[PDB]
């Protein structure tokens, strides 16, 4: 039952202070190890430390003198600190559980967050903007009706995106985002459902940009 | 049969 | 300090038995540790303490210890086991390392014809003085594919923005391009096209303004 939830900044500038935040919920905040793992894009996972919650921690000591995680019990979150960030510190930053209790599993991950996007940066944030797809037959070659919303000129990733705030899932695809020579990403969300169906139910597209403090609920209309 | 990381937080010594 | 060391890659056919080694002289006196990556998503641990499968885990994953060496064991491998495998230690100090992954592939799969999607540029989009065309390829497989843009016949080399192919969560490909016009250039042709080829085979859409 133990799940984890990373906060982040999104983006950080070179030789600035990283700071991310995970939340504990569904178990007790004792008898663990609270983890920093990351893994840039395309490459393998890497350890960062741990926290336990007397305040007692452990680190990577490739990573130690950047380094500084800590814990606060009463509010069940832990921190990361990553000092004088370079382009090598531009990751997926995943918080991870190793239980620590007699029975557990050793020295293993057995649950973690689904990480935080990190670019390390001299470029802004911009938020999206967001363009309603019509609904159309002809738009496809899959013999259903097609509708969506593209979302364009964003930085840094991730956008993520949901259609009738979760209600809407069935024919739902959000495609991976494309980097622009602009530097900045476009993705599309595609709906495809029977031609039928259309004018029985509302379309409306909801946009997340966390890294851009941004969200855009986009109707589609015919 | 082998050794652990045993960090703070085990009584992994009986 | 230590490094663990299992090959990048793995390739085998389906009902075949995949095996995956990690070795370093550490892992002598150190357990190690087995995750699953799937693209996109969070490890998940199939197998700790060299040999232990946590309950969630099939018995066709076994771990096997030999000296300096431990093996992931996959029998009855399928499609659905196409993912990252990464080997993890830990010492008495705390230096907990990871190994450079293992990419397994499975072999012999079918053919997946790409379905295509195109959308012209919205009429909100073009009042904002800009036109793109949006051509979305899913379901295709193997992980290749060739996208063109025409107008009126003619090829369109510059504004075209196009992702790499990459996995869908049922193991075939997703890809996007998207053509950047003005809204006159836009206006100026009878129909655009996104031509899609994928094994020797092309799928095209086109739209008219």
């Amino acid at each position: 039952e133990v799940q984890l939830q990373e906060s982040g900044p999104g983006l950080v500038k070179p030789s600035e202070t990283l700071s991310l935040t995970c939340t504990v919920s569904g178990g007790p905040i004792n008898n663990a190890y609270w983890t920093w793992i990351r893994q840039p894009p395309g490459k393998g996972l890497e350890y960062l430390g741990y926290v336990y919650h007397t305040g007692v921690t452990n680190y990577n000591p490739s990573l130690k003198s950047r380094l500084t995680i800590t814990i606060d019990t009463s509010r069940k979150q832990l921190s990361l600190s990553l000092k004088f960030v370079t382009a090598a510190d531009s990751a997926v930053y995943y918080c991870a559980r190793e239980w620590a209790e007699d029975g557990d599993f050793g020295n293993a991950f057995h649950v973690w967050g689904q990480g935080t996007m990190v670019a390390v940066s001299s470029a802004s944030t911009k938020g999206p903007s967001v363009f309603p797809l019509a609904p159309s037959s002809k738009s496809t070659s899959g013999g259903t009706a097609a509708l969506g919303c593209l979302v364009k000129d964003y930085f840094p990733e991730p956008v993520t995106v949901s259609w009738n705030s979760g209600a809407l899932t069935s024919g739902v695809h959000t495609f991976p985002a494309v980097l622009q020579s602009s530097g900045l990403y476009s993705l599309s969300s595609v709906v495809t459902v029977p031609s039928s169906s259309l004018g029985t139910q509302t379309y409306i597209c909801n946009v997340n940009h966390k890294p851009s403090n941004t969200k855009v609920d986009k109707r589609v209309e015919p | 049969r082998k050794r652990i990381h045993i960090g703070p937080g085990r009584a992994f010594y009986t | 300090s230590y490094v663990l060391t299992q090959p990048p890659s793995v390739s085998v056919s389906p009902g075949q038995t995949a095996r995956i080694t990690c070795s370093a002289e550490a892992l002598s006196n150190q357990y190690a540790y087995w995750y699953r990556q799937r693209p996109g998503q969070a490890p998940l641990l199939i197998i700790y303490k060299d040999t232990k499968r946590p309950s969630g885990i099939p018995e066709r994953f076994s771990g096997s210890t030999s000296g300096t060496t431990v093996t992931l064991t996959i029998s009855g491998v399928q499609a659905e086991d196409e993912a990252d495998y990464y080997c993890q230690s830990a010492d008495s100090s705390g230096d907990y390392v990871f190994g450079g992954g293992t990419k397994v592939t499975v072999l012999g799969q079918p053919k997946a014809n790409p379905t295509v999607t195109l959308f012209p540029p919205s009429s909100e989009e073009l009042q904002a003085n800009k036109a793109t065309l949006v051509c979305l390829i899913s379901d295709f497989y193997p992980g290749a594919v060739t996208v063109a843009w025409k107008a009126d016949g003619s090829p369109v080399k510059a504004g075209v923005e196009t992702t790499k192919p990459s996995k869908q969560s049922n193991n075939k490909y997703a890809a996007s391009s998207y053509l950047s016009l003005t809204p006159e250039q836009w206006k100026s042709h009878r129909s655009y096209s996104c031509q899609v080829t994928h094994e020797g085979s092309t799928v095209e859409k086109t739209v008219a303004p």
